[PDB]
DNA sequence: GCTGCCGGCGGCTGGAGAATCCCGGTGCCGAGGCCGCTCAATTGGTCGTAGACAGCTCTAGCACCGCTTAAACGCACGTACGCGCTGTCCCCCGCGTTTAAACCGCCAAGGGGATTACTCCCTAGTCTCCAGGCACGTCTCAGATATATACATCCTG
DNA sequence: CAGGATGTATATATCTGAGACGTGCCTGGAGACTAGGGAGTAATCCCCTTGGCGGTTTAAACGCGGGGGACAGCGCGTACGTGCGTTTTAGCGGTGCTAGAGCTGTCTACGACCAATTGAGCGGCCTGGGCACCGGGATTCTCCAGCCGCCGGCAGC
C-alpha cells in the first residue's frame, strides 16, 4: 500500500486557521524574557522585570510583528506571490514609516 | 489592608448589568476595559483642555467636551454620543 | 437634610463626582464647568455600554456566559466606526480576526 | 550544547506561527532573519523608553505601568496592564 | 527628419525639475472652489482667508507627494515602472488609512 | 441675486496635468490614466477629513470664518502637522 | 495696540551667533517659530505627564531632561541633555 | 535695584523668564521648578541652532545669503537624525529632496 | 473507409487522518455579605470670568476686462505590460531524536512602599524700569530679466 | 562603432525695487525686595515578590529525506502611455466697490471656589457554591488516489 501525505500548502492553511483564532502567544516565554533582559542590559546593569512588565512587552512585541507580517502577506500578494521576502517586510515598514 | 485603588470596576459592571443582565466579565477583559476607559477619558479631556487654552479660555464647561467629542469619535459615535451627552445634560440642569 | 449622589440626579451609573475630580487634579485646565464632567461620564458610559453589548453578543455568540478579551477584541475589530476609534490600540489575549487573502485559497 | 545567544531564542517555529497568525502562506528562508532585525529593533525602541522612565522614577524594576507608558508613548497603546 | 525625444526621457527631465523646485502644481482657484464645496456640506455660509486656503493646499500637496513617493515604492516592487491604483490602494493600506 | 451661488463639478479643476506634476515631484516616470480619478477620490476624502476638523474647531469658537490657525490646528491633530502658519 | 509675542528676536540671535552675515526669510521666520513653539509644546507636555505618572505636582529640570531623552533621538539626546545642564549649572551658580 | 535678566545670568540666548511664565500659564502641571524653564530654553536654544547652522550651510551651499524655508527642508530632512525629530511635520514651501530610483534611469 | 489502440477525462467510492460532541468527573474563583472610612454632597458666602451692548474698522467677497499660457485634443509610435512555456532548486512536510521549556518545592534578600519630622523652595504682594513690540523709513544689496556660450542626444557613414 | 547637427542647459550685465534691518517711542511684564507654608526629602521599618536552586517529564525544536510547485527567466503579441503641434479656455490681474464679520472696551451678574459638618459608596476580605476545563469515545468532516465507462484522435486500407 501507500503512506498518506498531505498537498504541501495545505497544514499551512491549517495552521492559519488554527492561530488566527487562537489566543495564546505564539513565542516561548523563557527565550523572549532572557532577549528582553539582554538587550535591556545594555541601557543600564542589574535591572529588574516585573513578571508583568515581560508578557506586556511581549504580547506588545508579539501583536507588532503580527501586523508587520500581515503587511508583508499583503505586499508580497501585491507583487504577485504567494512568498514572503525580506524586501517585502523593507517595503512594508519603509512604507509604514518605519526604516525611512 | 491599606492604600486602596481607584478603578470603573463597579461602573463597568454596573453597565453590562443593563445590558446583558445574564452575562459576566472577566478579569483580563474587565482591566482592558478599565483601560479603554481611562485612554478615552484622557483622549477627549487632553482634546477639550486644548480647546478651551486654544480659544484663550480657561474653563472646560459642556461645550468644550462636545466639541473634543464631535472631533475625536468618527461618524455615528459622534452623533449618538452627542446626543446622549445633552440628554444628560439636560436630565442634571431640570432635576436639581 | 439628607443628601443623594449626583448621578441619580443627572440620571447615570457612571460617577460624575469622580470625573469631575479627575479634570480637576488632571491640570487639564484652571477651572471646569459643572455640566461638563456630566458630558464627559454620558460619553464615557455611552462608549461602553456600546463596546460591552458588542463583546457580549460575541461572548453568547461562543456560547459562553462571561465576556473574554478575546471576544471584546472581535467585537472592536468586527464594528468598522469602533475599529476607527480604536485603531492604533493592541488588545493584549486579544488576537487577530480571521482573515485570509483569498489568493492564497486553493483553486477549487 | 549550552553555549548560545538569547537573540537566536526567537526560533524559526516561532517565526513560523506568528506568520501564520499574520496569515501568510510560504514563507523565504531568509524571513526568520530580516525577522528577528526587527524583533531586535522594535524591543530597543520600547526596552530604551522603559529604561529611561525607570531611571526617572530611580526605580531599579521596569515596571508593567512603565513598558505601558513606553508603549503608548511610541504610538502604540497597551490594554490589560491599567491605563 | 525632425528630432523627437524618446519617452521617460521628458519625464525624467520633468521630475528633476519639479522636484528640484517648490513652487505650488496645483491652480489656486480650482483648489479653493474644491474646499469651498467641500466646506459647503458641513457648515453653510462659510468664510474662507486666503491663508486657511494656503495651509489646506500645501497640506494637501504635501500628503500627495508622500502618496505617489510610496506608491512609486509600490509599483517599483512589483517590477514596475508604471503606478497603478492597486499602488495606491496598498500604500494607502500598509499606511493603516484605509484599514 | 445676492448670494448661494452653489458650484459643482469642480473636483474636476485638480486637473490631470496638476496630478502629473504632483506625481513627478513624488517621483515617478510613468503614469496610469485611471489613477487620476482614485488620485482625486483620496484628495477629495483628505480633505473632507480635516476641514471637517477645520469647521468644527470653528462652530466651537462660534465664528463664521475658517482660518490658517484653524486648518493647521485641525492638521496637527490628525498627525500631519504644518509648519508656516503661526504654529 | 494688541501686541503678538514671537520668537524672531531669539532666532536672529542665534542666527547671528552661528552665522554673523547669513540672514532669513519672514517665511523661515514663521516657520522657524512654529518649530520652537511645536518642540516646546511637545517637550513640555511630556515632561507633565512624567511628572503626572509619579504622583508629583512639580515640573523639574529631571522631567525635562527626561522629557529631552525621550524625544531627542540619541545625538541629539546627548548633545541636549548637556546643554541643558551646561545652562542649569551656569544658571544655579550665580544667582 | 540693578535689576538683571534671566537668560543672561543663565548664559543663553533664549527667553527663560518667558518660557517660565509661559510652562505657568500651559496648564502642564500645578508649580513648576525653577532650573526647568532653563533647562527648557537651554534645549531649544540647542536645536533652532543646529537647525539654523545646518540651513545656512545649505544656502552658503546654493550661493545665497538669505533663508528661506526650502533650505530648511533640506537640511531638516538631509540630516537623519533631525528627520527623526521632524517625521511627521511638513513645512510650507519646502519641497522634497531630489532623489531618483536607480529603476528609473536608463542603461548608460 | 473502419479496426484496433491509446491516451486522456471526469465521475465516482471508500480508506485516511482531523476535527468535533458530549457525558463524567473536577476543581478554582468571579460574584456576594460585612466594616467602617474617606471622601463626596450641603449650606453660606465671594468676587471675577464671561456675557450682553456698543461701537470701530479692517477685510473678505464681487464684478470686469486684457493676457496669456496652461489645459484639452489629436496623432504617430515604440515601449512596457502581460502572458505563456520552461527549467529548476528550494520551501513544505513527515519522522526520529535530542533537548530545553515548564512545573514544582524551598530560601534569602534587595527593592518597593507607607510614616515621620522638617526645611526651605516655589508661591504670593508691590514697585520699578528696561526689553520687546510696532510705526516708520530707508537704501539697500537681494532678487529678476534678457543676452551670450557648452552640453547630451540621435542620427549618419 | 566613430563624427555632426541639434534643442537644451549653463553663466552674466544691467534693472530695479519689495523689504530685512535700524531708529526711536512706548509700554507692560519680568525682576528685585519681604514672608510662608506645604512639596518633596532623608531616615526608618515592614513586607514581598524576585531571582535562584535542583528532579522529572514531555512536548517542541531540530536535522534529514523526499517531492513538487512556486518562482525567475526568456520569447512574443499589443495597445496604451508619451512626446509634440493646435486651438482655446480659464487662471491671473488690476482696477474699485461693497458691506460683513472680526475685534476691542464697559457694565454687570452669576457661577465656580472654597471652608466646616455629616453620612454612605465602596474597596477590601472571607466565602459557598457555581462555571470553565479535561477524557475518551462515538460522530462526522474533508481530502486524496485508483476503477471504470466514455471520448477524441491514430497507425494502417
Amino acid at each position: 500500500k501507500k503512506p498518506h501525505r498531505y498537498r504541501p500548502g495545505t497544514v499551512a492553511l491549517r495552521e492559519i486557521r488554527r492561530y488566527q483564532k487562537s489566543t495564546e502567544l505564539l513565542i516561548r516565554k523563557l527565550p523572549f524574557q532572557r532577549l528582553v533582559r539582554e538587550i535591556a542590559q545594555d541601557f543600564k546593569t542589574d535591572l529588574r522585570f516585573q513578571s508583568s512588565a515581560v508578557m506586556a512587552l511581549q504580547e506588545a512585541s508579539e501583536a507588532y510583528l503580527v501586523g508587520l507580517f500581515e503587511d508583508t502577506n499583503l505586499c508580497a500578494i501585491h507583487a504577485k506571490r504567494v512568498t514572503i521576502m525580506p524586501k517585502d517586510i523593507q517595503l512594508a515598514r519603509r512604507i509604514r514609516g518605519e526604516r525611512a | 489592608r491599606k492604600t486602596r485603588k481607584e478603578s470603573y470596576a463597579i461602573y463597568v459592571y454596573k453597565v453590562l448589568k443593563q445590558v446583558h443582565p445574564d452575562t459576566g466579565i472577566s478579569s483580563k477583559a474587565m482591566s482592558i476595559m478599565n483601560s479603554f476607559v481611562n485612554d478615552v477619558f484622557e483622549r477627549i479631556a487632553g482634546e477639550a483642555s486644548r480647546l478651551a487654552h486654544y480659544n484663550k479660555r480657561s474653563t472646560i464647561t459642556s461645550r468644550e467636551i462636545q466639541t473634543a467629542v464631535r472631533l475625536l469619535l468618527p461618524g455615528e459615535l459622534a452623533k449618538h454620543a452627542v446626543s446622549e451627552g445633552t440628554k444628560a445634560v439636560t436630565k442634571y440642569t431640570s432635576a436639581k | 437634610a439628607k443628601a443623594k449622589t449626583r448621578s441619580s440626579r443627572a440620571g447615570l451609573q457612571f460617577p460624575v463626582g469622580r470625573v469631575h475630580r479627575l479634570l480637576r487634579k488632571g491640570n487639564y485646565a484652571e477651572r471646569v464647568g459643572a455640566g461638563a464632567p456630566v458630558y464627559l461620564a454620558a460619553v464615557l458610559e455611552y462608549l461602553t455600554a456600546e463596546i460591552l453589548e458588542l463583546a457580549g453578543n460575541a461572548a453568547r455568540d461562543n456560547k459562553k456566559t462571561r465576556i473574554i478579551p478575546r471576544h471584546l477584541q472581535l467585537a472592536v475589530r468586527n464594528d468598522e466606526e469602533l475599529n476607527k476609534l480604536l485603531g492604533r490600540v493592541t488588545i493584549a489575549q486579544g488576537g487577530v480576526l480571521p482573515n485570509i487573502q483569498s489568493v492564497l485559497l486553493p483553486k477549487c | 550544547k549550552v553555549l548560545r545567544d538569547n537573540i537566536q531564542g526567537i526560533t524559526k517555529p516561532a517565526i513560523r506561527r506568528l506568520a501564520r497568525r499574520g496569515g501568510v502562506k510560504r514563507i523565504s528562508g531568509l524571513i526568520y532573519e530580516e525577522t528577528r532585525g526587527v524583533l531586535k529593533v522594535f524591543l530597543e525602541n520600547v526596552i530604551r523608553d522603559a529604561v529611561t522612565y525607570t531611571e526617572h522614577a530611580k526605580r531599579k524594576t521596569v515596571t508593567a505601568m512603565d513598558v505601558v507608558y513606553a508603549l503608548k508613548r511610541q504610538g502604540r497603546t497597551l490594554y490589560g496592564f491599567g491605563g
